[PDB]
Order: structure tokens, then C-alpha cells, then sequence
RNA sequence: GUGGUAAAGGAUGUGGCGCCGCGAAGACAGCCAGGAGGUUGGCUUAGAAGCAGCCAUCCUUUAAAGAGUGCGUAAUAGCUC
């Protein structure tokens, strides 16, 4: 996705914040600066992009970058963006979450059960060209007291890993019940 | 040139039936004459095997009744082929049987000339899909095919 | 539980980490003002919430009493008041993510939500997943 | 979905005449002014009636609509008349005419007797009937209501004073 | 008569901002025709036949009708969206 972006300097992030350009900075490993874009934009383009798929920011300069977003904070009460880090990227490989898609309904939610979705991505060491828009899972065979780690996963091709293979990417669990409240109302 | 009053759905044996409940309350208090009636409904039940003929009745305002003879419901076929006389309780996580679709083609051909459905093709899915609802799958060979 | 003895009651500031985002489950229930949620309205609105749907989804709670409330027998002054006549209570400032929920429709987890918004002591805000991770 | 913007038909021949915050539509069967806003535009067109609205604010919205309405009803009512017609439902009941007054025998224990308004007409077809005939809209209708009144519609047995064409809702009892 | 001094919560109050859906290939509204077939869904149940509850994922006559929104009845048909 693309959109506009602008230089920042000394200007007040409260009165930048009130004016609804929300503030940021662009940087890497050789680069670091103050910018700010537009909130109703950041919020349509955020809705779609999220820290996975790859957004480029515009520039007064015409300059094009190939920007990632590491983290954004958010206001208390009702939330609300406050303040956007991106990391604009190279060629080397970097780290960076990627989503998944767990398709095919489970065993355990056919007979009742619930999908406790533990992780909704995995993060993976990986080159800037290689960008999965989604890494599929063949969950089926699980039941209602299984659950799928980070070891057997549809690894992508060239792309490794950087989180621990035991860890948990899913689960099922049990559908909770009225008449779970009688044996509560006992014990 | 024909009279009505009181569109009427009566389940009974195709054979075997008495004025008991709730066969009787649809034509006790409406007035029924199991002299001739009768005598023209076992005619229709006469060849035919035992099921749970649902014959749409339809009463008349003179107080007859239309005894054509429609094909047996749709938990009729299913349980067929499986030698039940029911079904699952529960159809998602309970399964009484699975039986293919190869039985249920061949039975639905007598389920097709009451309904307006045209093809077998239309109509074996009507009776492996209210099955799904039944309690019971189906494992078929051709299918989507594609090319 | 264990810890020891009865604790002090200490003003609860700006919702400072009364603020988090929603880490499971689909919807959310969050929190407008300030309060101390008492270990029975948690468990009421629990139990609201699976009275609604029946063999629903999953419930989850991210907030847990552990403060002593204290009390005494309707008397004058001597030393601290034993309590824990509501037993203890949750410290809850606005925005803290309440009560979590999954594997419900939108309209189950909503209607859900709002009936747990009215056995609470404070305004409600029911909140989706949006976008926004870590 | 604009009732106000909707010119009035006029009919031939009804003279309509404008006035300051009053509007005097005169006609074959008599006379009907109508109150009108100040505020408003009356327009008197070749064979057609308009309103104009000073603005789209909420209040002038919903007199635009009651004025074009108000102002139609009185077109309608000076030349064609309004008249509603009522049923009598009921065993010992009966109507019948006595002068230009209504006599009603609504089961009490004296005969009603209803007396017609100026510019109102009572009719006594069958004697379980009352035809209600009049210029003003609002006027009839008001005097319909009222001779109604006399006896509402029974909620266990058609028993009573009903409008014409009125369903019969009833419930039942033991 | 707010102002002239109370909260949870509620409403086609009034004005302002924005996003989403439908519309000149003719919509929403009111108005004329159909609203249905195996079906009376499986199962529970004295009765459960679109209509106490438990459970869920068929097709076809067709320009059109959700194995079904509520009311009505012992169960029906109905009223209609
Ligand atoms: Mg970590
Ligand atoms: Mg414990
Ligand atoms: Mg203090
Ligand atoms: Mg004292
Ligand atoms: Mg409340
Ligand atoms: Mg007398
Ligand atoms: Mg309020």
C-alpha cells in the first residue's frame, strides 16, 4: 500500500494531534526522522495493512520508501493512535510478523468447541522480497484437547524462522455451559 | 369442476390404520365415512409396500376427502438402507450410519413423480441433503469431475 | 489466594495502566471510569454472559480482585475494620480490557457484552479487534 | 416524498382567495377559511393552489406539508363534501331521524338525542345506519367520533357504534 | 423556564462531522399479483404439521418466496413481511 507522508520538526504534537495529523518517524539502521501523515488515511490504509503486509510512504521529495511498522502507541481511554514507528527497509533479511489462516473447520468445533487462536501470525526471519500475504494451516484433524505448535507449520519456501519451533501457534477448547454452573453451584 | 373446504396432512401406514389419534381428531369432529372412503384409499395402499405414506388429504366441502397418494417423507429413505426405524437424536457430533449415495439414487426414484423436482441429478441431493439434518453422510465417486 | 492480612486503600490516579488492547478472543468489553469491581459483579456478569448463549463460545477475564475490602459492624473506632464483607475487589481504570469473548456471531457477543455493561458499576464500551497488535 | 411541494388541483369552478395568514376557499356546497402560518407562501396558480416554504429547517418542513394538506382538504371539501358513514351493531339498537336531530337507542334507559352543528347534515338511511354529511373535514369527522362515543364497539360482542368498514376485533369470555 | 442547579439507563429531540449499504439499469415508502412443492425438517414429546425446546448448513417450478419474522390454533389453515 502507498500513502502521503510529511517532514516533521519543532511543531507541538498536541496542536499536530488536534490538527489530526497523526505524528511519526521513519528510520533504519541508517536513517532516523521526524514525519507525520494524515489519521483518516493511516486508519483506512491500517485497517488493510497492519505490520504484515508492506506499506510505502510518499515524500515531498518524490522519494518512495519501503517502510514496515515496528510498534504504535496508543492513548488510553478509547483507543486511539498516538505516535508511529517505521522501519524502513533494504534488502538484507529482517524480521517481521507474517498472518496466518487456519482453514478447514476442526474436529472439535463440529461436535461443540470453541478455536482458541493463539497466534494470528508468526513472526519469521525474511528477505524483503518474500512477503506471504498468508501461510496457510491444514487444521482438521484436531480436537477438542489438541493444539498445533510452531513445529509442524506450512514453512514457506526460503523462509525460516526466528520464534521457537514448541511454541504454541493454536488450540481448541471446551464450550463453556449452563450446566457447567451446576457442578459451580456445588463445589 | 371440483369442491373444497379444508386442506388437511394425515400421516398413517399404507395398509394398516385406525381411527385412533390423530387420525382421529382430523376426521371425528369433521365427519368421516369409512364405508366407501376407506374402500377407495386401500385400493391406493392395496399394491403398494408398508411405509408412512403421508397422503396429502384435502376435505372437500361434502365432506370427502382427496386420498392421492404422495411419496413417503424424506426420513423414510434414509433409514432405509440402514434398517433403522429412527434417527440421531443429535446430527453434528452423532452419526446412527452413513450410508452412500448409491442407495440413495436408486430410492429416490420413488420420490420424484409427486415432487416437481425434474432429474435425478436435483433429486438424490434432496434426499443425502435432508439426511445431513438426519444424522447421517454420504461418500459419493463423481461429483464436481471439472476438466 | 494467599498473601497476608488486609491492605490499604490508596487513590486510583489517571488511567494509566487502566489501558490495554485485546490479546484473545474476538470482541472486547472495556471500561470508562474509574472503579473497584467487587468479586461479585465479575462472577454476575460471567454467568450473564453463559446464560445468554448456552454451550457458547469462551469467556475470559483479564481482570482479578486482590484487594482486601474492608468493613465494620456498624460500630464507633477501634483499630482497622476486619471486612472482607464483599470480600475483595478489582481495581479497574478507564479503558482496561474487562471481558474477552470468542467463537460467537456479532450479534450474540454484542448483545452478551452490553447485558454484562448493565451488572457493572461503571459506563461500558464494547470494542472490536480493529488492526492495532504490537 | 414531499407532500408540501405537491400543487393542489382546483376544480371548476371554486374561487380560492389569499389573506394574511388566513385563506378563504369558497365553493358550490359553501365556505371554509383556513388558517395558514404567517410565514409560509400561499400562491394561487391558473386552476392550481401552491405552498412555498421560507426554508428546509425542520419546523418549516412539517408546516410546508400541513398547509398543503389543510388547504387541500378545504379545495375537496367546498365543492365534493365530506361525509363518513356509521354502523349499528345490535339487538334492541336502532336510529332513527327527528327533525334535524339523531335519536339513538343504545340499550340505556333513555333514547339519545344528538343535535347537528352548523354546516352539518344527519342521514337516516336503514334505521341500523347513520350517514354523516358535511363541508368542514374535521368538523364531520369530530361529529362521527362523538356520535360514536355514545356506545364504543363491545370488546366481547358486536355490540355497539362502529365506522364503516370498521374490523370487528373481539374477545372471547368462559 | 433548560439556564434556575442530581446519576445509572432510555428516545424518529435539534444542529454538526464521517464511514458503510441501496438508487436514474428506476430504488425506500404506500399501492395491484404470488407468498408455494417432497416438507408435516431430524429428534424429543399426550398434541410439535413454517411456529415450547435440543440440533443445525438440501433442492427445484420460477421474474419470486429466507428447510422459515411474529401473531393465531390442541395440532391446522390464516394475516403478512
Ligand atoms: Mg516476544
Ligand atoms: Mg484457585
Ligand atoms: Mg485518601
Ligand atoms: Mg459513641
Ligand atoms: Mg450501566
Ligand atoms: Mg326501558
Ligand atoms: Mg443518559
Amino acid at each position: 500500500y502507498r500513502l502521503k507522508a510529511y517532514y516533521r520538526e519543532g511543531e507541538k504534537p498536541s496542536a499536530l494531534r488536534r490538527a489530526g495529523k497523526l505524528p511519526g518517524v521513519m528510520y533504519n539502521r541508517h536513517l532516523n526522522r521526524k514525519v507525520y501523515v494524515d489519521l483518516v488515511e493511516f486508519d483506512k490504509v491500517f485497517r488493510q495493512a497492519s505490520i504484515h503486509h508492506v506499506i510505502v510512504l510518499e515524500l515531498p521529495d518524490g522519494q518512495s520508501l519501503p517502510t514496515l511498522v515496528r510498534q504504535v502507541n496508543l492513548d488510553k481511554r478509547r483507543r486511539r493512535p498516538e505516535h508511529v514507528d517505521f522501519f524502513v527497509l533494504s534488502d538484507e533479511p529482517v524480521e517481521m510478523y507474517v498472518p496466518l489462516r487456519f482453514v478447514g473447520t476442526p474436529a472439535g468445533v463440529r461436535a461443540g468447541g470453541v478455536l482458541q487462536e493463539i497466534h494470528r501470525d508468526i513472526l519469521v526471519k525474511v528477505s524483503p522480497r518474500n512477503i506471504p500475504e498468508f501461510i496457510e494451516v491444514d487444521v482438521s484433524g484436531l480436537e477438542i484437547g489438541d493444539s498445533l505448535h510452531a513445529s509442524d507449520l506450512k514453512l514457506p519456501p526460503g523462509v525460516e524462522l526466528a520464534v521457537s519451533p514448541e511454541e504454541t501457534i493454536a488450540a481448541v477448547v471446551p464450550p463453556e455451559d449452563v450446566e457447567k454452573l451446576a457442578e459451580e453451584a456445588a463445589a | 369442476m371440483k369442491k373444497v373446504v379444508a386442506v388437511v396432512k394425515l400421516q398413517l401406514p399404507a395398509g394398516k390404520a385406525t381411527p385412533a389419534p390423530p387420525v382421529g381428531p382430523a376426521l371425528g369432529q369433521h365427519g368421516a365415512n369409512i364405508m366407501e372412503f376407506v374402500k377407495a384409499f386401500n385400493a391406493a395402499t392395496a399394491n403398494m409396500g408398508d411405509a408412512i405414506v403421508p397422503v396429502e388429504i384435502t376435505i372437500y366441502a361434502d365432506r370427502s376427502f382427496t386420498f392421492v397418494t404422495k411419496t413417503p417423507p424424506a426420513s423414510y429413505l434414509i433409514r432405509k438402507a440402514a434398517g433403522l426405524e429412527k434417527g440421531a437424536h443429535k446430527p453434528g457430533r452423532e452419526k446412527v450410519g452413513r450410508i452412500t449415495w448409491e442407495q440413495v439414487l436408486e430410492i429416490a426414484k420413488q420420490k420424484m413423480p409427486d415432487l416437481n423436482t425434474t432429474d435425478l441429478e436435483a433429486a438424490a441431493r434432496m434426499i443425502a441433503g435432508s439426511a445431513r439434518s438426519m444424522g447421517v453422510e454420504v461418500v459419493g465417486a463423481p461429483e464436481v469431475k471439472d476438466a | 489466594r494467599m498473601k497476608y492480612r488486609k491492605q490499604q486503600r490508596g487513590r486510583l490516579k489517571g488511567a494509566t495502566k487502566g489501558g490495554d488492547y485485546v490479546a484473545f478472543g474476538d470482541f472486547g468489553l472495556v471500561a470508562l471510569e474509574p472503579a473497584w469491581i467487587t468479586a461479585q459483579q465479575i462472577e454476575a456478569a460471567r454467568v450473564a454472559m453463559v446464560r445468554h448463549f448456552r454451550r457458547g463460545g469462551k469467556i475470559f477475564i483479564r481482570i482479578f480482585p486482590d484487594k482486601p475490602y474492608t468493613k465494620k459492624p456498624l460500630e464507633v473506632r477501634m483499630g482497622k475494620g476486619k471486612g472482607n464483607v464483599e470480600g475483595y475487589v478489582a481495581v479497574v481504570k478507564p479503558g482496561r480490557v474487562m471481558f474477552e469473548v470468542a467463537g460467537v456471531t456479532e450479534e450474540q457477543a454484542m448483545e452478551a457484552l452490553r447485558i454484562a455493561g448493565h451488572k457493572l458499576p461503571i459506563k461500558t464500551k464494547i470494542v472490536r479487534r480493529d488492526a492495532y497488535d504490537e | 416524498s414531499r407532500i408540501g411541494r405537491l400543487p393542489i388541483p382546483v376544480p371548476k369552478g371554486v374561487s380560492v382567495e389569499v389573506a394574511p395568514g388566513r385563506v378563504k376557499v369558497k365553493g358550490p356546497k359553501g365556505e371554509l377559511e383556513v388558517p395558514v402560518s404567517p410565514e409560509m407562501r400561499v400562491v394561487v396558480e391558473e386552476g392550481v393552489v401552491r405552498v412555498e416554504r421560507p426554508s428546509d429547517e425542520r419546523r418549516h418542513k412539517s408546516l410546508h406539508g400541513l398547509t398543503r394538506t389543510l388547504i387541500a382538504n378545504a379545495v375537496k371539501g367546498v365543492s365534493e363534501g365530506y361525509s363518513k358513514e356509521l354502523l349499528i351493531k345490535g339487538i334492541g339498537y336502532r336510529a332513527r331521524l327527528v327533525g334535524r336531530a339523531l335519536e339513538l337507542t343504545v340499550g340505556f334507559s333513555h333514547p339519545v338525542v344528538v343535535e347537528p352543528p352548523e354546516g352539518i347534515t344527519f342521514e337516516v338511511p336503514e334505521p341500523t345506519r347513520v350517514r354523516v354529511s358535511g363541508i368542514d373535514k374535521q368538523k364531520v369527522g369530530q361529529v362521527a367520533a362523538n356520535i360514536r362515543a355514545i356506545r364504543k364497539p363491545s370488546a366481547y360482542h358486536e355490540k355497539g357504534i362502529y365506522y364503516a368498514g370498521e374490523p370487528v376485533r373481539l374477545k372471547p369470555g368462559k
